[PDB]
């Protein structure tokens, strides 16, 4: 549930 | 609590760097998922500036790209932003940010930037940190008496912005009515304007503080009738 | 990039109305079931506060009077009713994609009833006057709507000559609009007259609401 074009995600 | 503070300079002259700092009380930058920063020019527009993943990554906006970096400190928990060859188009409020989960629908997270610093001021120009002049408005000496009285006091001639006017130590808060500054061959001009009641001035008098930051000035214009 | 267009820039509503703010975005941004916009409002003097996220999940310690929806690219915030505490600017924001970006944002301003400028003339203080300037300062305080035009008029003449004016938001409180108008000018110019006059004209009034003085 991070955007598509953000570099970075979480997990 | 948890709470993002902004240090830095007033003025920086322009072709120097910007070097602020954001020191975060209360979480540890590592809790987070991703520290931002934000600056807000005059007219109120937003831009996003660019931030530091939680794995010690960056993202800068491309508009910025060349020179700007953001770089932290796990030890003191506080991350910087520095900007090269400022111009007179970076005099804007910076603010940085925090970015976390956020519970969204149902034992799904979602990523927001929920927590924001006071922001702090910085102004890029060559002009020179000028010391404020401040005058007492009292009424007319004429034009007095009558109903509910209408003080004030005018600040003219500082550099650069901010500073700060308040009544009576900070008890005033009714009243008050503090204008925008204005310049006028680079150097500001502020009025504020406190409404009281006839019963109070002139006995039991009312003094304006005024603080201007940059040039570590206090001034306390204790505001007195007119011999007119 | 990713352009967020608001609408409208200004919106007025009276107490206990219904505010729309829209917010149109250049590229869709929905993704894996979750609409990538959120709001912040904005207070003078005050960093952005965030209200929802997500488009419709309204952040902990917001008033259940606000209200977010919308899809794709075209989305949209409520407030119902709209409250005192509740002028300010609202902006729309995408975290669809990096760079993140920010709408122009929208001053929600309340409407009142006319009220009329309770004008108030200074003349320099003795301590200016020593200092060789000299600052006539005319306030007009507290009326509505925001729309005032002050004239500054030196023995019958008007002068724009050293003329600065400055505005104030809408009052938290009792929703007014302030203005103060400062005439600057040299010891030897200021002495050069006598009389001074701050005309006002407003929708409040028919005739100019002066209020002057004379050095005499």
């Amino acid at each position: 549930h991070i955007g598509p074009g953000r570099a970075f995600g979480g997990g | 609590d948890v709470q993002l503070q902004q240090s830095g300079p007033d003025l920086v002259k322009p072709s120097q760097s910007l070097s602020l700092t954001c020191t975060v009380t209360g979480y540890s930058i590592t809790s987070g998922y991703s520290w931002h920063w934000i600056r807000q020019f005059p007219g109120n527009k937003l831009e996003w500036m660019g931030y530091i993943h939680y794995s010690a990554g960056t993202n800068y906006n491309p508009s910025l790209k060349s020179r700007i970096s953001i770089t932290r400190d796990t030890s003191k928990n506080q991350f910087f932003l520095q900007l090269n060859s400022v111009t007179t188009e970076d005099t804007a409020t910076y603010y940085c940010a925090r970015e976390e989960a956020m519970p969204y629908g149902n034992q799904a997270y979602y990523y927001a930037m929920d927590c924001w610093g006071q922001g702090t001021t910085v102004t890029v120009s060559s002009a020179k940190t000028t010391p404020p002049s401040v005058y007492p408005l009292a009424p007319g000496s004429a034009a007095q008496t009558n109903s509910m009285v209408t003080l004030g006091c005018l600040v003219k001639g500082y550099f650069p912005e901010p500073v700060t006017v308040t009544w009576n130590s900070g008890s005033l808060s009714s009243g008050v009515h503090t204008f925008p500054a204005v310049l006028q061959s680079d150097l500001y001009t502020l009025s504020s304007s406190v409404t009281v009641p006839s019963s109070p001035r002139p006995s039991e008098t009312v003094t304006c503080n005024v603080a201007h930051p940059a040039s570590s000035t206090k001034v306390d214009k204790k505001i007195v009738p007119r011999d007119c | 990039d990713i352009v967020l267009t608001q609408s409208p820039a200004s919106l007025a509503v009276s107490l206990g109305q219904r505010a729309t703010i829209s917010c149109k975005a250049s590229q869709g941004v929905d993704f894996d079931g979750a609409s990538f916009m959120n709001w912040y409002q904005q207070k003078p003097g005050q960093p952005p506060k965030l209200l929802i996220f997500a488009a419709s999940t309204l952040e902990s310690g917001i008033p259940a009077r606000f209200s977010g929806r919308g899809s794709g690219t075209d989305f949209t915030l409520n407030i119902h009713p709209v409250e005192e505490e509740d002028a300010a600017t609202y902006y729309c924001q995408q975290s669809h994609e990096d760079p993140l970006t920010f709408g122009a944002g929208t001053k929600l301003e309340l409407k009142r009833a006319d009220a009329a400028p309770t004008v108030s003339i200074f003349p320099p203080s003795s301590e200016q006057l020593t200092s060789g300037g000299a600052s006539v300062v005319c306030f007009l305080n507290n009326f509505y709507p925001k729309d005032i035009n002050v004239k500054w008029k030196i023995d019958g003449s008007e002068r724009q000559n050293g003329v600065l004016n400055s505005w104030t938001d809408q009052d938290s409180k009792d929703s007014t609009y302030s203005m103060s108008s400062t005439l600057t000018l040299t010891k030897d110019e200021y002495e050069r007259h006598n009389s001074y006059t701050c005309e006002a004209t407003h929708k409040t009034s028919t005739s100019p609401i002066v209020k002057s003085f004379n050095r005499a």
